[PDB]
């Protein structure tokens, strides 16, 4: 059970600029 | 009582 | 991002009996 | 039922 | 080798 | 079992510039 | 390239 | 960044009998 979860994420979120 | 998800602000599974 | 992940889970998974 | 997550401000798994 | 999910054996989100 | 959690994370988060 | 998760045997976030 | 991770988890996992 999840209750009052502000911004949940799992793995990896980054960005490329080359 | 029951397994669920409530008041969830933004969800990112993997990426 | 995710490579060679064995059994991934996030939150809570349990069972009830009473 | 018992095991859960409550009042969790920002959740980052891996990165 | 990129922003995705590979060889992921069983996935459970919330429950 | 998590209660009153403030900024949970696991692994490593950083940024690149060069 | 930047940040990821590789060769990760069993992942349990909360419980 | 996570590499060569052997049984990762966070919070608490236990079982009940009563």
């Amino acid at each position: 059970t999840i209750y009052n979860s502000t911004g949940i994420q799992i793995g990896a979120y980054n960005y490329m600029e080359i | 009582p029951l397994v669920n998800i409530y008041n969830c602000s933004g969800v990112q599974v993997g990426d």
